[PDB]
């Protein structure tokens, strides 16, 4: 075992202990997804409304 | 009622083990996908232990231990042999074995090389057996050893054949040891009290080791291969109470002192090495395992780990008895319904 | 000094929230209605415990957090309760009706109408920061807000502050506690449309701290108040070095490089100790030996699963109390000698440790017990994957029917996105099992 | 995610829905003047989701009543919680309906349901977040079945993004008052399979089977009948009207119940059945609960599997033994519950019990078992209806043959839906 970056303050330490080596979306297309969801939202409820209507 | 699911359709041993538990009156078999079950009977590939333990309500038990593969694969087994310090090296009980890798689709080879070379110049015998978990090659040569392996493409173990094994009278012939071990969710360690021997029909050779069938003792090879099969004994196949009177009367000794001492100790060994790491004491599901040890005898009555089988089948007449055990011992224990014990209880 | 804003969305979110700013209160001293005593330089300061906390003329200490519910029922708590004097009006934000459990209806059609409303609030809090270094992130998988509102809220803080690091802690759903059948969908979602946006997750399983709670603190049948004061006394353990004097994890952006080397990798698994029952009168003090062995037990993970079946890519101890360098070494040394402990071979075996001395503070007359020493466990291990294995089996369980699927398409949601939601968490099952399996 | 309007249509209906209101009334502590006399907070915390406040301070049922005719609605007026309803949410004409479909949907109907639409939109308006409505209506008369179905496809034009719920009593021969209620409850459902978000199915032949078999009633009368029915509201309606976490909201509720959305009605169920001394334990409660003695649709539940179930359980108990022993109904019974819905029985509990109980619980069921009522009701219109038998009573009113076809092929096609996930596996 090595002990190394020991680091000490009176809040406490901290240290690493080695025991063997190694061997996005824009703005712009999130308010698009976002309305093309509503639009969709929109189409349903008229597609409902329609079936009322009839 | 305690429930529980089949999903090794192919399990000899969980088949009868299923029957067992319906006919209890307080077991009832759910289908293969419905969670809501006590006990798994799992399959021997893939099993989904991460999808145990987190039913509420339910303790849970599966037939197999996460991890037990190490053991049961040859490759595997050898590894964890070398490595192991509580066995590796001070292990007298295991043949010198090397894992080779072929050439196609760490690793080791010329540590073997130089461990042979020894023995060609040192007037000693070099035969060699090389093995993978039909497909075995038995030879007295380095060359043609390895010179098989990569015709194959898979990871193989190359390890000392044991030119010396003792031999029973009359027939000249050879013969391994199963032994059947039951871990149950507290790893308590049970040996069962039956054993058998897969005996050979065919004389022993030293000059032959094309005519593989007086050299591999395997159940399903001696049925195919030899003119002799069942003369000896009934499928090839002789017990303990048996083969403890042959040694009496021919050797004066007693299958428990000359043998079964040797067998006991190297099962804990293996057991206990492991046992750390796929222990379910403190975990949100519990286990249990079958597993099949098989053991040589060499000629001064000296016992040999060959290999441990994960998903072991049974002998006819014994299936009865042990599945019961099973019952008893890992399922009953845990879930209690509402002796003279077969098993040999090997403390841990 | 770098300020860090949490923000807390939805009930889970909410409450863990106000369960962690109540501890972090009692911890640096901090009274209900907002002065320090402790605190010399009035009406600002550079000091650690000013990364969570601002600063009036007046010397009132507001945290630099934001509350997002879809429904008022659990902020106006908050209003009402022991710190409503800590909380500013603009920082809690409530809407009229809720995501009803349903990702799509907090995602689509609830976060549009109100996502600009909060990140309006956040600027507010950003402004007052000379130098932010993020975001963490508290919120449920299960819910329709923690699930859906947070995914769209993480989208665009990439947007709005794409250098700023982003911790997430998430409530992972256990039907013990579980509020809805569809959890397991909300989840896989969530995780889908989260995953780029997030450099460090730590996952709580739900039913982790309920057993925990049953077990060490018996419980008989735990309510969200136990879990979340438990769930706090962790969340602590993690952020205590961005609020008090350390050289161990003193910036978000050291989470990433300490226990995230590949970043979709980026859930490790938080181990806790001791957590001991406030009821039993005599109690022994657990060692240093002790409470670090427990670190490697699963009845102490926050995520039930098997390590000894995985492979360690980073690990990390964070003790609180009584604890020195030569007691840890020597107990890192029995334990490795004892326990299976696997790194990837492209890592090096090795702990990073951090100690501070002040021993974990326990809320007065609440159910933890006062120890004077304590650790809390990181560690990156690809056995986590477990939890991930779980919750697209039950996905898939009920997707092969369409079960509850148009729940989520009424909302507008595309039903190619459930594929697209399972296909990225189906490689991600992959990802792990190629770091840490072998054949 | 707050108020509920609650509409109640036709002399069924508003007999039950009278009752109702009595029944919660109480519970919460309000007396028929409308004024709070109780002794805890719990029974104001949600008050609101049911009653407006008043002048006085006293509370109103957000409750629309109506007919058509005045009968039924002036025995509710002259009854003992009579005087609590706003005068103004009485709609009432004067012809009556004859136990005709056609008539409460078409001719009669269509004259009155303007004026109700206006009280609806009244209550609405005044709701800070309207989160849907209940309805109470029979399906085997002419007002609740017909009006009550015209009422609910207005209702959705107008709110099309509100939860709509419906208590709906199934016709029985065993307990009928004419030939043509299975021609007035098949029509009537296909309306529900479009129109609703949750129904709970009251089978008129399971309350009278409960009342004579169980309650050992020999001549059991519409007000027995009523009282079954009045208990099970109160019962599922509570996690709306008390504080909690589970279904505590129509929309939730709905989301964990309504796994495909023709398939959404429940089998509700109770115990302990009442018409005392010592309490149920819990083990009892959750053992009779689910017997199918216990159900209030005459169906086996055992015919079928559950898709989803909500149970509450009332008064002070352990919260340990009621998880228990749910866990364990469904652990020795996991057959009957579809494996493809993981963690498909949800619980909740709440402190207060109902009138005249220590303790009590309610259970709704989403089972595939369902189909066996529609499938009753199904055979006995085609009984009629392969004649044309009575068919002359709706011809009178405009309605064509082809719209009974419809409806007929619509509810046999919901049969067969129920059936197919009946059989499905993982
Ligand atoms: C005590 C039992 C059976 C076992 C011992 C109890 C077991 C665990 C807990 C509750 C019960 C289920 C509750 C009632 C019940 O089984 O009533 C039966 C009959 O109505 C069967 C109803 C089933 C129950 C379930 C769960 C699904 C389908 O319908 C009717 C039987 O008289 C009831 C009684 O025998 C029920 O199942
Ligand atoms: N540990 C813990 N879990 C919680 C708490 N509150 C809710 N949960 C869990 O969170 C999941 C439900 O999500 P919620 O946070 O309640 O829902 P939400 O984010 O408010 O979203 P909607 O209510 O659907 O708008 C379930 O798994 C609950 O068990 C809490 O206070 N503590
Ligand atoms: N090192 C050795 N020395 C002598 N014989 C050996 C040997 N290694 C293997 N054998 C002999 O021949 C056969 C190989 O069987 P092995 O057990 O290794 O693989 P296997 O495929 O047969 C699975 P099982 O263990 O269930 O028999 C040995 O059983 C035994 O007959
Ligand atoms: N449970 C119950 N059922 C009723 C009551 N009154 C009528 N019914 C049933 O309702 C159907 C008759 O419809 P009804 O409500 O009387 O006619 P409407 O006024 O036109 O809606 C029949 O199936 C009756 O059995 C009642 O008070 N309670
Ligand atoms: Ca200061
Ligand atoms: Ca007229
Ligand atoms: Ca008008
Ligand atoms: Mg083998
Ligand atoms: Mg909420
Ligand atoms: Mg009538």
């Amino acid at each position: 075992m090595e002990v190394i970056e020991l680091n000490k303050c009176t809040s406490g330490q901290s240290f690493e202990v080695i025991l063997k080596p190694p061997s996005d979306p824009s703005l712009e297309e999130i308010q698009k997804k976002l309305e093309a969801a509503e639009e969709r939202r929109k189409y349903q409820e008229a597609e409902l409304l329609k079936h009322l209507a009839e | 009622m305690y429930t529980f699911v089949v999903r090794d359709e192919n399990s000899s041993v969980y088949a009868e083990v299923s029957r067992l538990l319906l006919a209890t009156g307080q077991w009832k078999r759910l289908r293969k996908d419905n969670p809501r079950f006590n006990l798994m009977l799992g399959e021997r590939n893939r099993l989904p232990f991460g999808r145990l333990g987190h039913e509420p309500g339910l303790v849970q038990l599966v037939n197999y231990y996460r991890g037990a593969d190490k053991l049961c694969r040859k490759a595997s087994l050898v590894k964890l042999i070398k490595t192991s310090p509580e066995l590796s090296e001070s292990c007298t009980w295991f043949p010198e074995s090397y894992v080779i890798y072929p050439t196609n689709l760490t690793d080791e080879r010329e540590v073997f090389l130089a461990a042979y070379n020894r023995r060609r110049e040192g007037r000693e015998g070099n035969v060699w057996i090389a093995k993978s978990s039909e497909g075995i090659l038995i030879s007295s040569e380095a060359s043609e050893l390895l010179d098989f392996i990569d015709e194959q493409g898979q990871v193989h173990v190359i390890q000392k054949y044991l030119e010396k094994p003792l031999l029973l009278e009359p027939g000249h012939r050879k013969f391994d040891i199963r032994s059947w071990v039951l871990v149950d969710h507290l790893y308590n360690i049970y040996l069962y009290r039956e054993g058998v021997l897969r005996t050979s029909s065919e004389p022993y050779n030293s000059a032959n080791f094309q005519d593989k069938t007086c050299h591999l003792t395997n159940h399903c090879i001696q049925k195919e291969y030899s003119k002799n099969y069942g003369r000896y004994e009934e499928g090839n196949e002789m017990f303990f109470e048996e083969f403890n009177q042959y040694l009496m009367d021919a050797l004066n000794t007693t299958l428990e002192n000359s043998i079964l001492l040797q067998i006991k100790h190297i099962i804990r060994s293996c057991l206990m090495c492991i046992e750390p790491a796929i222990s379910t004491k403190h975990l949100h599901y519990q286990s249990f395992q079958l597993f099949g040890f098989d053991f040589m005898v060499d000629e001064e009555l000296k016992v040999w780990l060959i290999e441990v089988n994960g998903a072991p089948a049974c002998a006819q007449k014994l299936y009865a008895e042990l599945c019961q055990g099973i019952v008893d011992v890992a399922i009953s224990s845990v879930f209690p319904l509402a002796p003279t014990s077969i098993f040999i209880k090997l403390h841990h | 000094m770098r300020e860090c804003i949490s923000i807390h969305v939805g009930q889970a979110g909410v409450q863990i929230g106000n369960a962690c700013w109540e501890l972090y209160c009692l911890e640096h001293g901090i009274q209900p209605d907002g002065q320090m005593p402790s605190d010399k330089t009035i009406g600002g300061g550079d000091d650690s415990f000013n990364t969570f906390f601002s600063e009036t003329g007046a010397g009132k200490h507001v945290p630099r957090a934001v509350f997002v519910d879809l429904e008022p029922t659990v902020i106006d708590e908050v209003r009402t309760g022991t710190y409503r004097q800590l909380f500013h009006p603009e920082q809690l934000i409530t809407g009229k009706e809720d995501a009803a459990n349903n990702y799509a209806r907090g995602h689509y059609t609830i976060g549009k109408e109100i996502i600009d409303l909060v990140l309006d609030r956040i600027r507010k809090l950003a402004d007052q920061c000379t130098g932010l270094q993020g975001f963490l992130v508290f919120h449920s998988f299960g819910g329709g807000t923690g699930s859906g509102f947070t995914s769209l809220l993480m989208e665009r803080l990439s947007v709005d502050y794409g250098k700023k690091s982003k911790l997430e802690f998430s409530i992972y759903p256990a039907p013990q506690v579980s509020t809805a059948v569809v959890e397991p969908y909300n989840s896989i979602l969530t995780t889908h449309t989260t995953l780029e946006h997030s450099d460090c997750a730590f996952m709580v399983d739900n039913e982790a701290i309920y057993d925990i709670c049953r077990r060490n603190l018996d419980i008989e049948r735990p309510t969200y108040t136990n879990l979340n004061r438990l769930i706090s006394q962790i969340v602590s353990s993690i952020t205590a070095s961005l609020r008090f004097d350390g050289a161990l994890n003193v910036d978000l952006t050291e989470f990433q490089t300490n226990l995230v080397p590949y970043p979709r990798i980026h859930f490790p698994l938080a181990t806790y100790a001791p957590v001991i029952s406030a009821e039993k009168a005599y109690h022994e003090q657990l060692s240093v030996a002790e409470i670090t062995n427990a670190c490697f037990e699963p009845a102490n993970q926050m995520v039930k699963c098997d390590p000894r079946h995985g492979k360690y890519m980073a690990c990390c101890l964070l003790y609180r109390g009584d604890v020195v360098p030569k007691d840890v070494n020597a107990a890192i040394a029995t334990i490795k000698t004892k326990r299976s402990i696997q790194f990837v071979d492209w890592c090096p075996t090795g702990f990073k440790v951090g100690i501070n001395y002040q021993p974990p503070t326990v809320v007065p007359g609440g159910d933890l017990a006062k120890v004077q020493r304590a650790v809390c466990m990181l560690s990156n291990t690809t056995a986590i994957a477990e939890a991930w294995a779980r919750l697209d089996h039950k996905f898939d369980l009920m997707y092969a029917k369409r079960a509850f699927v148009h729940w989520y398409v009424g909302e507008g949601m595309e039903e190619g996105e459930f594929s697209e939601a399972r296909e990225d968490m189906a490689a991600l099952e992959k990802d792990y099992e190629e770091v840490g399996v072998d054949s | 995610m707050r108020e509920i309007v609650h509409i109640q249509a036709g002399q069924c209906g508003n007999q039950i829905g009278a009752k109702f209101w009595e029944v919660i009334s109480d519970e919460h502590g309000i007396d028929p003047t409308g004024s709070y006399h109780g002794d805890s907070d719990l029974q104001l915390e949600r008050i609101n989701v049911y009653y407006n406040e008043a002048t006085g301070n006293k509370y109103v049922p957000r409750a629309i009543l109506v007919d058509l005719e005045p009968g039924t609605m002036d025995s509710v007026r002259s009854g003992p919680f009579g005087q609590i309803f706003r005068p103004d949410n009485f709609v009432f004409g004067q012809s009556g309906a004859g136990n005709n479909w056609a008539k409460g949907h078409y001719t009669e109907g269509a004259e009155l349901v303007d004026s109700v639409l206006d009280v609806v939109r009244k209550e609405s308006e005044s709701c800070d977040c309207l989160q849907g409505f209940q309805l109470t209506h029979s399906l085997g008369g002419g007002t609740g079945s017909g009006m009550g179905t015209l009422l609910i496809s207005k209702i959705r034009e107008e709110y099309p993004d509100r939860i709509m719920n419906t208590f709906s009593v199934m016709p029985s021969p065993k307990v009928s008052d004419t030939v043509v209620e299975p021609y007035n409850a098949t029509l009537s459902v296909h309306q529900l399979v479009e129109n609703t978000d949750e129904t709970y199915c009251i089978d008129n032949e399971a309350l009278y089977d409960i009342c004579f078999r169980t309650l050992k009633l020999t001549t059991p009368t519409y007000g027995d009948l009523n009282h079954l029915v009045s208990a099970t509201m109160s019962g599922v309606t509570t996690c709306l009207r008390f504080p909690g976490q589970l279904n505590a909201d129509l929309r939730k509720l709905a989301v964990n119940m309504v796994p495909f959305p023709r398939l959404h009605f429940f089998m509700p169920g109770f115990a302990p059945l009442t018409s005392q001394y010592r309490a149920l334990t819990v083990p009892e409660l959750t053992q009779q609960m689910f017997d199918s003695k216990n159900m209030m649709a005459a169906c086996d539940p055992r015919h079928g599997r559950y898709l989803t179930v909500a149970a509450i359980f009332r008064g002070r108990m352990s919260m340990k033994e009621v998880d228990e022993q749910m866990l364990n109904v469904q652990n020795k019974n996991s057959s009957y519950f579809v494996e493809w819905i993981p963690n498909n029985v949800k619980t909740a509990v709440c402190d207060i019990p109902p009138r005249g109980l220590k303790m009590s619980a309610t259970f709704i069921g989403n089972s595939t078992a369902i189909q066996e009522l529609f499938k009753r009701i199904s055979e006995q219109f085609t009984a009629m209806f392969r004649r044309k038998a009575f068919l002359h009573w709706y011809t009178g009113e405009g309605m064509d043959e082809m719209e009974f076809t419809e409806a007929e092929s619509n509810m046999n096609d919901l049969v067969s839906e129920y059936q197919q996930y009946q059989d499905a596996t993982a």
